């Protein structure tokens, strides 16, 4: 009875504890700013500096322990539910366990196996007849020996080992981690705090953007860089076999020369400083004056500057920065949708205005899907003995799933006036 | 009571009609609340939904004003609770609908891991979802914040 | 107020020509786009200022001997084995170079590190000097657009 | 412009009738209206 106070403090308090344990590992990555070698903290301040850290270090583990337990009292009792709705609907209303058997993709699929057998299966899911439902379905061509098999101090164990099957393979807890893991190893070595400013980047809103368009595009981003690496060593190649006596990075030549006469030693030279060079490779490569080979020199660096500097550097960023302005514009469009349609009408923001406040009434009183939402909270509690005319044309309608009683195109001004 | 400016001296006294019979002239706090307020706001309710489902459906009508004008100190505390949707009632004719909404739950559509599921909902569905599905992800996502709207509660 | 300091000092009559910038109409548009798209501008050089400490932070633990703004080693040779000048040495330097950090630092040739790093001025290169200084440059020509 | 012409392409392909030409909105109007529309009623399959 202690137990259930604090476990639901935590969960109360975690979007305003996650804020928290940022104001703190800022205040770690602060006070390192001060090292210096051993490495030994020096004082700005005064002397006491190095307690402020130790102190400051044991406190963000606890506060970094605590987010992912008010994590597991308030959202994902929420994701159990969703995945409990989703199995349960699936071998009731189209048959999954008994007539399709999945396959050896959608391995969540093969995973939700495990949980049919159990006793207490339906544990959030408000709906604890499925059991009783299947089997007056689905007893008739398969037989009621199976089916009565196949479903069904001592806690419920095959189902506990079952939803770690479902919080473990959530997005969103393994980063609850994964910055949890890293303030255990904060203790090993005092720089790995540094790896918790990464909590800037999935916290705001347009520096998660940046984060996504690195990857949005991104499986036509590897296809581009993997061109990088083929254009660049068809360049290798030419040199190792044409060019070796201009590739110098020595000193005046009476020193030990080194060249770069060997394969994997010419490549990596033409990826580390032929790439990242402002001209190409014509930067780090001894001057061709005096030589025969002059004109097949020439030809050789222009065609690099042009096609790995001019080219295909600039479509690489270009698939970066044009993922960006996606991303931002998706964004902006879905604003502009919410500000310019009805969402359950679908009509406009011009055919309702025609007097003042002619839309926000509309969408305030009308129609307003907060609405639509309490008055199927409002279908629970009711009696089905209390059930009016239209409230039971909708709660047959939708314990049916048909879903043809949401105003398609027209409200009420279509109609009449 | 008669410094507030709401009710006339024709009303003041009428509010005092015996309240304690109570040796000390005073009242009870909040019983006197409890006794004359709550049989007066679910009573009340239906009444409200009436003069609203008649000032709505019949328009221009010059003498239904005569008691909206006297009432808009119910209809004036009715409409935070007066839920009105509009659905396609079964004669292919949209009708208006009109219901309660509680106080336990227009304060739990706040509270804001409530709110956070709205806008991650919103952005994915008028993004992506045809037209085939939209509804039908609407009434599935109405079902799960009926669960967080539990789930907050018991907190 | 500028020209009553400008008698206490010739040169406060140079801050005078920042007339033109709210005087014309394509030079008024100049400085509102740097502030216009503000509100995102901040959170991405806050981004700078993080990308480039946690490549501090890797450089300070494992590669101090490369980092030389010093000559011939015969000469009391100048480090950055110090977070505070490590860091300003990556703002500085790290940030406005072509190359990156590979530019103003001692070639690896003959080390262990060699494979730690290369991959360490490569990532640099692409994750600030062809990234994040191309969409901070982003949103001050696209607010102009 | 050769990333978007595909990009257009693929969009007036999902928006559109091949032989019909007419609209993703009007065979709409009922669940999976444009769908049946083209898999049994034209589906450039069956002309061949
Ligand atoms: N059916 C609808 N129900 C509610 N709002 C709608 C509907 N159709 C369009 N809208 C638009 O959505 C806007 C509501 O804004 P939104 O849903 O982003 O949340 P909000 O009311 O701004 O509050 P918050 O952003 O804090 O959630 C309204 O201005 C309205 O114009
Ligand atoms: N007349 C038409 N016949 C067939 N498809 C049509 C027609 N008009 C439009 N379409 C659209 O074309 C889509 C068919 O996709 P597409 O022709 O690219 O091949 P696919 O069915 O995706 O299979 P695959 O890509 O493997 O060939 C359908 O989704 C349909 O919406
Ligand atoms: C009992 N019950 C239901 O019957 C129900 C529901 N959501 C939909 N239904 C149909 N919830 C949350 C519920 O508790
Ligand atoms: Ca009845
Ligand atoms: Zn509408
Ligand atoms: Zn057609």
């Amino acid at each position: 009875a202690y137990q259930q106070k604090l476990l639901n403090y935590f969960a109360r308090n975690f979007y305003n504890m996650r804020m928290l344990a940022l104001f703190v590992a800022f205040a770690i990555n602060f006070i390192l700013l001060f090292y210096k070698v051993v490495h030994y903290v020096l004082e700005e301040s005064s002397g006491y500096m190095e307690p402020t850290l130790r102190i400051l270090a044991i406190l963000h583990t606890v506060i970094s322990f605590f987010c992912i337990i008010g994590y597991y009292c308030l959202k994902v009792p929420l994701v159990i539910f969703k995945r409990e709705k989703e199995v349960a609907r699936k071998l009731e209303f189209d048959g999954l366990y008994i007539t399709e058997q999945p396959s050896e993709d959608d391995i969540k699929g093969q995973w939700d196996r495990l949980v049919i057998n159990t006793q207490s299966f339906p544990n959030n899911y408000w709906d604890k007849f499925v059991k009783r439902k299947v089997m007056d379905k689905y007893g008739e061509f398969y037989g009621r020996d199976r089916i009565s098999e196949l479903l069904g101090n001592s806690i419920d164990v095959k189902y506990q080992m079952w939803k770690l099957g479902v919080v473990f393979t959530d997005n969103s807890f393994l980063y609850l981690a994964w910055y949890m893991t890293m303030s255990v190893l904060g203790h090993y070595n005092n720089f790995f705090f540094a790896a918790h400013l990464l909590d800037i980047a999935m916290g705001f809103k347009t520096l998660r953007t940046i984060l996504s368009s690195v990857t949005h595009n991104g499986k036509q981003l590897v296809l581009t860089v993997g061109l990088l690496a083929v254009v660049v060593y068809l360049y290798t190649v030419v040199a190792f076999n044409f060019f070796r006596k201009f590739y110098n990075k020595s000193e005046d030549g009476d020193t030990p020369d080194m060249k770069c006469d060997d394969m994997l030693t010419c490549y990596m030279f033409h990826m580390y400083v032929g790439v990242r060079a402002g001209g190409g490779i014509g930067d780090e490569i001894e001057d061709p004056a005096g030589d025969e080979y002059e004109i097949y020199r020439i030809i050789f660096d222009i065609t690099f500057f042009f096609f790995v500097i001019v080219i295909l550097l600039a479509i690489i960023q270009g698939l970066i920065i044009d993922a960006f302005g996606e991303l931002r514009d998706q964004q902006e469009q879905v604003k502009e949708d919410m500000e310019t349609k009805c969402f359950i009408c679908g009509i406009g923001n011009d055919y309702f205005d025609t007097v003042p406040h002619g839309f926000e009434t509309h969408t305030l009183q009308e129609h307003n899907l907060a609405n639509y939402l309490f008055f199927l909270m409002y279908l629970i509690n009711k009696d089905e003995t209390e059930h009016t005319g239209q409230e039971s044309y909708v709660w047959k309608m939708y314990q049916e799933r048909c879903w043809e009683f949401f105003p398609a195109g027209d409200c009420f001004r279509k109609q009449y006036e | 009571m008669e410094s507030h400016k709401h009710y006339t001296q024709s009303e003041t006294e009428f509010l005092l009609s015996c309240a304690e019979t109570d040796e000390n002239e005073t009242l009870d706090y909040e019983e006197f609340v409890k006794r004359f307020h709550e049989p007066a706001k679910d009573i009340g309710f239906n009444v409200a939904v009436l003069l609203t489902n008649l000032s709505e459906h019949m328009p221009n009508d010059t003498r239904l004003q005569t008691f909206l004008e006297l009432a808009e100190s119910v209809l004036n505390y009715f409409q935070p609770f007066l839920g009105r949707i509009e659905i396609m009632g079964s004669a292919k004719r949209i009708e208006r609908v009109y219901f309660e909404i509680s106080e336990s739950s227009r304060t739990q559509w706040e509270k804001p891991q409530v709110k956070e599921s709205k806008r991650q909902f919103i952005f994915d569905v008028v993004n992506e979802g045809g037209e085939k599905e939209k509804m039908e992800l609407f009434v599935n996502f109405c079902e799960d914040t009926i669960f967080e709207m539990q789930l907050a509660a018991q907190i």
